[PDB]
RNA sequence: CCAUGAUAAGGAUUAUAAAUUGAAAGUGUUAAUAUCAUAAUCAAAAUUUAUUAUUUAUAUUAAAUAUGUAUGUGUAGAUAAAAUAAGAA
């Protein structure tokens, strides 16, 4: 990993919220593909994901069906029934793809970006040169030169 | 590589040729040319950016040249700079000017032609019959201000300025 | 040697510390002596000048 | 513009905090030049090439009758220490002598040894709000 | 070449406007006056072609001319007889009927229903198009001491333009009458609308062996020393070097051992000095511009 | 004692990348070889053709001079004393029309017009 | 658009504070100056901590193979003649050409201000430990 | 055809470290050259800074030298060959013409009636053909022959 | 149906962003069933850089006009604005119109699925012009504060 | 010159003061923030940090992969199998009524910090160990997936008769 | 329309004025004027589109 | 000018600085007419001069078309004496070509590095000292290995200078 | 230095087709009221002013002289911008 620095997390809901800019783009979704394919695991949640997001691709520039008024309001909850599904279909997907990347840099003696756990390596979040001399969240002094979570051959 | 510039003189190879090197030499007394002995070998660069078709900014000829450095300061700058004789520079000093008139004849030179007589810039009449208007009503609220005093503080012998009421 | 090039190039034996006074604990220079009372040299101008 | 310390703050726009184009801005005002750097202090704010002459301005170059100060991009020389001579430059408030000459300063241009902005503050050239506004930042007491 | 793709003369004028239908317009008038003025200067060379096709003499001097070599294509002085030479300038004199012709024949073609004066094969002088001068002014609209944000959001853009025409008219031969109508357009041209003018004619330069000889390189060559900058202007003269065209003959010298040092045929030093029969010691010479 | 301090003493000649002073075998592995690494070896250097050989190509260089060739190796370009543009930059044509913003223009030529 | 105030005048005697505050602000930058200069110089003699991120390859491997053992056999005496200062250091690795293309590309080193820390630093606290009275850019210890 | 990046980012609100998003002189953009252009920290505007560094064209004039050393490098590393001075008499039949000079013509083709057709400027010759010519001197031949394929000659892809 | 006689060569043109992207296809039957497709001289594969969302674009026209694509070669020509990657989707958007518009110049009735499929339609859309008013010079308006 | 023992006017001047705070306008305190993560829950600290996953990485992957086929290990591909089996269940369709909170309007401005803080301190607070829509425990049946290391191929000899 | 169909090279954006006007003052000629006697999709030449003209003559 | 710098004051200034923005006199010829006999009967441009006149001339000469701006002076007339001798002066430099052949510009040809096949003999350049040597060399690093754990080629067949 | 005029900024309901998301209500410099005064850049210069998107950790000062300062858990209060070749219902 070459991107090593400290960084904002955003809420898991704002990242799928970018669509085909950069959750469903092609190219990302691809290379995640790879890696579940190469460790010999099927990928659903991807495949749910990305037929969800093929489709709303599709329609993307068409208005919605026209709304007729009901007191009962069953429409309006099973609109919002089946957009909370998925989002949650989604949700198990972003997941899936934190899980299993930080599982596999622990296989290849990859070390995170700052503050990241890592979980069989760093159960706290692992650091090393941060702008910023203490673990951030800790509150724990760092080590020269930075942590190594790996023993030495390669 | 670092490695000796070599030049084989055709006096000595197993058939005599005119080296490349020679020819340049030959060129550069021709079109007189400076030819820049510190010139690092390694800095061979094409701009990019204009000398490749794939960017939309393409002219064909090497718009600049990619030296950091380089300045207005330094005498090969200098050597080959383009002098701000006849450019638009001058244009601009004799073309632009506060009343454009003045750029093609002498005012009084016109003035004399045409009208009989010298006339005042616009400006100047508007103060003038203004003071002849508001001299008319009030009088002293003003001033006597000249450029040569001597001619009010010592009049001629003759000059009694009428008397005022 | 500015730091770019030649840096780790720098010898002890540039720095004048006959020069100023320092400060034996912290090693650091305290004050400056004076340069231009004192000051001799054989070339005020280069050795090629005459005037 | 607002206050008027010179002449031109009747013919001026300030315009709010507006941008112009890289390296010029109408008005020199060199608040860096004295900004000290051990490594870099021969090539930082002077000559980029040692083998450059002095300045024009290092040179008696006409008849003069005198001077009241010297150029601030002048440079500081041997003689400049040893004459004793009178060395003046023009900054604000009024001038600024070198009186106290050190062989620390040769070959730097007295931009460098001047000052531009000094952390003393005249109370008398503000006026009572200004004064306010220098003891919100934490520079005048009070 | 043939037909539409070659000339003796080429003149292009270029027509500048601040509108583009004036510029237009104004390239259909000047095209119809230079057709006009085309064909009658053609037409009249062409009738004085025709009679130096019918018969002529040959001057002494253009025979002169045909036979100044010192070796033919067949390897010794050529005779070449008055009819020879009569024969090629009867040629050329063929080729430029054809092309006079062609000219004409294209002046001729655009009548009012038909009229197309972009294409060259259609109309004599044709017009060709060129890109517009469009600047673009960028600039704020208020007057604003106080933002510069407001300043900002109040920008304008305005253009100034300039159009163009060009108009082309390419001649077989050179005629001082047409170059004199033609720059003479700048008097007529319509309101507020200017022109440049373009010649690309034909013209003989002659090289001297005589002034820039061809010579071996120096025995000792040229550094790149002789290259620094200010070598332009303190380590070379400026081209032709002056060779000198009078010797001093020394006191054993002869005719054909000055010759000999002067690198000359005995015959050509003769020649160069023919006032002189004999040639004393101390005396001055004229040494033949050949000399190598 | 100019030499001694690299970067010091540039004059406005001088240009960079600096050249590193020669080294005696170094032009081919074979060279090398033979003086440094096997000393026994047979053949000193690898044929050399008798017609000269051009090393910067297409540049043309001065016969005689210590040079360098544009680097294969990008940590060579990287790790090099070329340094970056940092004041106001120049151009011996374009100086006169000041900045891109600035564009003079003498004469409303069209940009396309073409010098018979 | 108002018409500006008049500022008021310069101050009594403010032109001998001006001349003095700028006179020792000089003499005192002198002392600055030749205090920098003998830090710079001290950061330039003495000893850095490694150059190189161990957390990548080449330089992870146990330090008795590999990189090291082309470092302690043929590079040693001149990896300590420039103090494992991290720009001559990289250039020395260029140069022994027995990594050859790596060195910039695979590699990683550490960045600017760790690389800059004195040998035996211990805690990264330490970038903030040095002397903030002298003016060398962060090139003093 | 390259995907690689060709131009600086624009200066904008402070990128961070994202999903999606990274600082704009972060190490991992023009292979760690931004090195040169980076102002570390929470920078003071006031008092500090270095103004080259936050400047588009400037900016983008120092990206744009890297790119052309990428540019260069490469094409240097795709050399195998190296330019030799021959004498006009010694030298295969194919440059016994006129070759044009860079940029001067229409790109020229080695050898229409031969069949073939390609820039005779990029043609190179192996250094095997030319012995007798490069190294005259040497008697036997330094470089052994280039042994050649015989493609009438029955082998396993001719299946026998 | 406009094609030459003599080549066999029809030409449409593809559009998108007004000014970025134009583009010129030559398209031309195979008969040796051998078809491929090629812009700016370089084959399809790298030009789009191998993302098959962005090829199958391309392979559209071929599709909605019942046609198998390996019976005819093409040529797009990039006659807008130069990049040295168009590996996007909009340039994509008008490549593949290129290629239906030559398409129907070649096969006239292939015109009807083609219009119906919505690839022929020509979406007008660009990016704002830019303007020193906004901060990013096209959609940003700069900060405000109350008086 | 001689540096001087007393400065008159030189250190004379009022000190600037120290600054109080951090971040904009400097006011900002040192405590504890939404960016925080939490590394007591589950595997993926939470909210996660950004990560890069990069074809280098699946190359390195890749040959990782071979080596521990090649070496027979069995083990890793085990724990993989089990993780993956346990995070990958199918969500369940929510019940009608149920939706994620909005942030109530008529609170503060649209432009407002508040907005974004609502959502963080909503998404920190529900982890995916308090996901209770996906079914993942022993309880669960598993159709999709196989139950154990016995029935993977690398059994095969076993399930061999 | 806001202003006649007509080939818009007899219109001129009027300095000035935000409008159009006719560079011969308010004559007119229709299409059918610009291209030849009965030209399909009036056009030079009726084989092909521009496009189409340019690359068949290269 | 025919419009308003034509008639007053500034319609002279204006003038000249047209004159002079427009010095530039192009001067072309085609080479094929200069292939043509000399009053000597000598071809006066042969292949070879035309080699020699076009590596000369570099960017002057397209298309078979060598063209001399001369933009020197600030009047036509000067530019066109200027053009006119330059190209009398690299005529009768290209012109050596005819005084034999070691004026005949070198063709540059583009010679590849030894092929794969000729550097396969580098492994076997000197093949009989370097067994003969290696088996010493191999005693030498039996010997070396008792002593220490770890043997390098520095203490075998490699030299480097101590002080 | 009293000494009239005139152009800015500022989204809130004429919608999709063959079509623009920037407005008149006025923001220093401009034309009839005069009756204290030379204040204007051609360099190298002195922060108090509401109205301004800066570069945040592999590699860091070469040409006009060009910024030494604020590491602190992305952390108060209060604020900014956008539905336009993008992807929001
Ligand atoms: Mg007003
Ligand atoms: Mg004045």
């Amino acid at each position: 990993n070459t991107f090593l620095t400290s960084s904002v997390a955003t809420p898991p809901i704002s990242v799928i919220r970018t669509g085909p800019k950069w959750w469903a783009d092609p190219e990302r979704m691809v290379r995640q593909k790879l890696m579940y394919f190469t460790l010999g695991v099927d990928q659903l949640p991807l495949r749910r994901t990305a037929v969800i997001q093929r489709d709303l691709q599709r329609f993307h520039m068409c208005k919605p069906p026209p709304r007729v008024g009901d007191s009962t309001g069953y429409k309006r909850s099973r609109a919002a029934q089946l957009n909370t599904w998925y989002r949650r279909i989604q949700y198990q997907e972003y997941h899936m793809q934190h899980l299993f990347t930080r599982h596999v840099w622990g296989l290849l003696r990859v070390y995170p970006g700052n503050t990241t756990k890592i979980q069989g390596k760093a159960d706290d979040g692992y650091v090393g040169y941060d702008s910023v001399p203490f673990h951030r969240y800790n509150r724990a002094p760092l080590p020269f030169p930075a942590r190594e979570l790996y023993e030495r051959r390669k | 590589g670092v490695h000796r510039v070599g030049y084989t003189h055709p006096s000595t190879l197993p058939v005599p040729c005119a080296q490349r090197w020679d020819l340049r030499l030959a060129r550069a007394r021709i079109f007189q040319e400076y030819i820049e002995e510190k010139a690092p070998g390694a800095w061979q660069l094409e701009d990019e950016r204009s000398m490749s078709p794939e960017f939309k900014t393409f002219t064909g000829y090497p718009m600049r040249d990619m030296r950091p450095g380089y300045g207005q300061n330094l005498p090969d700058y200098i050597m080959k700079k383009r002098l701000p004789n006849n450019t638009h520079y001058e244009l601009f000093a004799r073309r632009d000017i506060p009343n454009e008139d003045n750029a093609m004849y002498g005012k009084y030179l016109y003035d004399m032609t045409v009208h009989g007589t010298s006339l005042p810039s616009t400006y100047r009449m508007h103060k003038d019959i203004n003071k002849a208007q508001r001299n008319d009503r009030k009088l002293s609220g003003n001033r006597f201000k000249v450029l040569c005093s001597s001619g009010a503080k010592n009049p001629p012998s003759g000059w009694e300025p009428i008397p005022d009421a | 040697n500015r730091p770019e090039v030649a840096m780790h190039r720098n010898t002890v034996g540039l720095l004048p510390a006959h020069m100023w006074e320092t400060d034996k604990k912290t090693g650091k220079v305290k004050s400056v002596k004076d340069s231009v009372r004192d000051y001799q040299t054989k070339t005020p101008y280069p050795k090629w000048v005459q005037l | 513009l607002k206050i008027a310390k010179s002449a031109f703050g009747f013919y001026l726009a300030r315009r709010g905090q507006r941008k112009y184009p890289f390296l010029r801005r109408p008005h020199i005002k060199n608040t860096h030049s004295m900004n000290p750097s051990a490594p870099y202090f021969w090539s930082f704010m002077t000559a980029k090439s040692q083998m450059a002459f002095l300045p024009e301005e290092n040179y008696i170059t006409g008849d003069w009758t005198g001077k009241f100060f010297v150029s601030k991009r002048q440079v500081y020389t041997l003689q400049h220490a040893t004459s004793g001579a009178k060395v003046r430059v023009k900054s604000f408030p009024s001038i600024f002598e070198f009186n106290s000459p050190s062989r620390w300063n040769i070959g730097k241009e007295m931009n460098t040894l001047t000052k531009p902005r000094m952390d003393l503050i005249d109370e008398q050239m503000l006026t009572k709000k200004q004064r306010l506004d220098y003891v919100r930042a934490g520079l005048l007491p009070k | 070449e043939d037909g539409i793709r070659g000339s003796e003369v080429t003149y292009k004028i270029v027509l500048e406007g601040f509108w583009d239908h004036h510029v237009m317009k104004l390239a259909e008038d000047v095209c119809m006056f230079l057709k006009d003025v085309g064909r009658q200067i053609v037409e009249e060379k062409l009738v004085a072609v025709r009679r130096l096709l019918q018969g002529g003499a040959v001057d002494p001097e253009l025979l002169a001319a045909f036979n100044c070599a010192r070796a033919g294509p067949f390897g010794g002085l050529d005779e070449y007889d008055k009819e020879e030479v009569a024969n090629f300038l009867r040629s050329d004199l063929r080729r430029l009927e054809e092309q006079c012709l062609s000219v004409i024949n294209r002046c001729n073609v655009p009548v009012p229903g038909a009229t197309n004066i972009y294409d060259p094969h259609t109309s004599w002088p044709h017009v060709e198009k060129l890109e517009p001068w469009v600047r673009m002014a960028e600039f704020w609209t208020s007057s604003s001491d106080t933002s510069f944000t407001e300043l900002e959001m109040s920008t304008a853009h305005y253009e100034f333009r300039k159009f163009f025409r060009v108009i082309i008219c390419k001649l077989p031969f050179q005629s001082t009458e047409f170059e004199k109508r033609m720059y003479d357009i700048r008097h007529w041209l319509h309101r507020q609308t200017s022109c440049e003018f373009h010649t690309i004619y034909r013209r003989n330069v002659i090289h001297d062996s005589a002034v820039f000889p061809t010579e071996h390189d120096p025995a000792t060559p040229t550094t790149h020393e002789h290259h620094r900058m200010f070598s332009f202007a303190l380590d070379w003269q400026s081209a032709p070097v002056n060779r000198l065209s009078t010797d001093t003959v020394h006191e054993g010298e002869s005719w054909d051992a000055v010759a000999q040092r002067l690198g000359c045929s005995v015959g050509e030093l003769k020649d160069a000095n023919a006032e002189r029969e004999t040639i004393e010691a101390g005396v001055v010479i004229n040494v033949p511009v050949t000399a190598t | 004692n100019a030499e001694r301090f690299p970067h010091e003493y540039h004059t406005p000649t001088s240009r960079f990348p600096p050249t590193p002073s020669e080294t005696p075998a170094t032009q081919d592995w074979m060279a090398y070889t033979a003086k440094y690494l096997d000393k026994q070896f047979t053949i000193s250097a690898e044929p050399a053709p008798v017609y000269n050989v051009n090393k910067l190509w297409p540049m043309q260089q001065i016969p005689g001079k210590v040079d360098q060739t544009p680097f294969e190796e990008d940590q060579t370009w990287l790790l090099h004393s070329i340094p970056v543009q940092q004041l106001e930059m120049h151009h011996h044509e374009k100086d006169l029309q000041d900045l891109p913003f600035i564009n003079h223009e003498q004469f409303p030529r069209s940009l396309e017009w073409n010098a018979p | 658009w108002a018409k500006p105030k008049k500022r008021p005048k310069v101050g009594q005697g403010f032109h001998e504070k001006a001349q003095k505050w700028r006179e020792e602000y000089l003499l005192d930058r002198h002392r600055a100056l030749a205090d920098s200069l003998r830090a710079y110089v001290e950061f330039s003699t003495s000893k850095r901590v490694e150059p190189w991120d161990a957390r990548f390859k080449p330089f992870d491997r146990i330090e008795k193979d590999g990189v090291y053992v082309l470092m302690r056999y043929m590079m040693e005496e001149k990896l300590q003649l420039c103090n494992y200062h991290h720009r001559p250091v990289k250039r020395l690795f260029c140069n022994i050409g027995l990594m050859g293309p790596q060195i910039t590309t695979k590699a990683r080193w550490k960045p600017y201000r760790f690389a800059t820390n004195p040998a035996g630093t211990s805690k990264a606290e330490r970038m903030y430990q040095r002397d903030k009275t002298v003016y060398t850019h962060g090139h003093n210890d | 055809v390259s995907t690689g990046e060709f131009d600086h980012p624009p200066f904008q609100f402070r990128q961070r470290h994202t999903f999606n998003t990274t600082p704009l002189h972060d190490a991992n953009r023009f292979g760690g050259r931004t090195a040169y252009l980076r102002e570390i920290g929470p920078v003071n505007i006031k008092k500090q800074g270095r103004r080259f560094k936050k400047d588009p064209r400037t900016v983008q004039f120092n990206v744009d030298v890297w790119c052309a050393q990428q540019t260069l490098r490469k094409r240097w590393k795709q050399r195998d060959w190296e330019v030799i001075e021959i004498p006009f008499r010694l030298v295969p039949r194919e440059q016994q013409r006129v070759i044009p000079e860079l940029y001067t013509d229409i790109p020229q083709m080695t050898d229409p009636a031969r069949n073939d057709f390609s820039n005779i400027r990029n043609k190179v010759y192996d250094r095997e053909e030319l012995q007798g010519v490069l190294f005259p001197a040497a008697g036997a031949m330094l470089y052994p022959p280039l042994q050649r394929v015989d493609k009438q000659a029955m082998t396993l892809d001719k299946y026998l | 149906a406009e094609v030459d006689p003599e080549t066999g060569i029809a030409v449409g043109r593809g559009c998108a962003d007004g000014e970025k992207y134009h583009f010129t296809a030559l398209l031309r039957e195979n008969r040796d069933h051998n078809g491929i497709i090629t812009v700016m001289g370089k084959p399809l594969s790298l030009v789009l850089d191998n993302k098959a969302w962005l090829m199958e674009m391309v392979l559209m026209p071929f599709d909605e006009a019942n046609l198998d694509y390996r019976d005819f070669d093409a040529h797009i020509v990039s006659e807008g604005h130069a990049m040295p990657s168009i590996a996007n989707e909009i340039a994509a958007f008008a490549l593949r119109m290129a290629v239906a518009n030559a398409l129907v110049k070649l096969i006239p009735l292939t015109r009807i699925p083609l219009k119906k499929s919505g690839l022929l339609s020509v979406d007008r859309r660009r990016e704002r012009g830019q303007f020193p008013g906004y901060l990013d010079g096209k959609k940003v308006k700069r900060r405000f504060a109350k008086r | 010159t001689a540096t001087p023992e007393r400065f008159s006017v030189l250190g004379t001047t009022h000190p600037k003061p120290k600054r109080t705070g951090f971040g904009r306008n400097n006011k900002m305190r040192s405590k504890p923030s939404d960016n925080v993560a939490w590394y007591d829950k589950g595997p993926v600290e939470w909210l996660p940090r950004p990560v890069r996953l990069t074809y280098d990485h699946l190359d390195q992957l890749q040959q990782w992969t071979m080596r521990a086929t090649l070496d027979g290990r069995t083990e890793e591909f085990n724990r993989i199998r089990d993780l993956h089996r346990e995070w990958s269940q199918h969500p369940l369709m929510p019940v009608l009524g149920d939706v994620e909170p909005k942030f109530p309007l008529n609170l503060f401005k649209q432009n407002h910090r508040a907005k974004k803080r609502f959502l963080v301190r909503w998404h920190k607070a529900n982890t995916p160990a308090n996901w209770l829509w996906m079914p993942r425990g022993p309880t669960v049946v598993t159709p999709l997936h196989r139950t154990n290391p016995t029935q993977y191929p690398e059994n095969w000899k076993q399930m061999v008769q | 329309l806001v202003r006649p169909d007509v080939p818009e090279d007899q219109y001129v954006d009027s300095w000035y004025i935000c409008t159009s006007m006719t560079h011969h003052m308010g004559d007119y000629r229709p299409w059918s004027a610009s291209a030849p006697p009965n030209a399909f999709r009036f056009r030079p030449f009726n084989e092909f589109d521009a496009k189409g003209r340019e690359y068949v003559q290269y | 000018d025919n419009l308003q710098y034509k008639r007053y004051d500034w319609q002279g200034w204006y003038q000249r600085m047209l004159d002079v923005h427009n010095r530039n006199v192009s001067l072309r010829c085609r080479i094929c007419d200069l292939q043509r006999l000399d009053g000597n009967g000598v071809q006066f441009v042969d292949m070879q001069t035309e080699r020699r006149l076009r590596i000369l001339a570099q960017h002057r000469v397209g298309m078979g078309v060598l063209k001399l701006d001369a933009d020197k002076y600030e009047d036509q007339a000067d530019n066109v004496t200027f053009g006119t001798t330059k190209l009398s002066e690299l005529l009768a430099d290209a012109r050596k070509a005819q005084l034999g052949e070691e004026y005949w510009p070198s063709v540059e040809l583009k010679v590849r590095k030894p092929s794969g096949q000729s550097k396969a003999h580098y492994s076997l350049i000197d093949n009989e000292r370097i067994e003969k040597r290696s088996r010493e060399l191999y005693e030498k690093y039996r010997d070396a290995k008792k002593r220490s754990l770890f043997v390098t080629p520095m203490e075998t067949w490699l030299e480097v200078k101590g002080m």
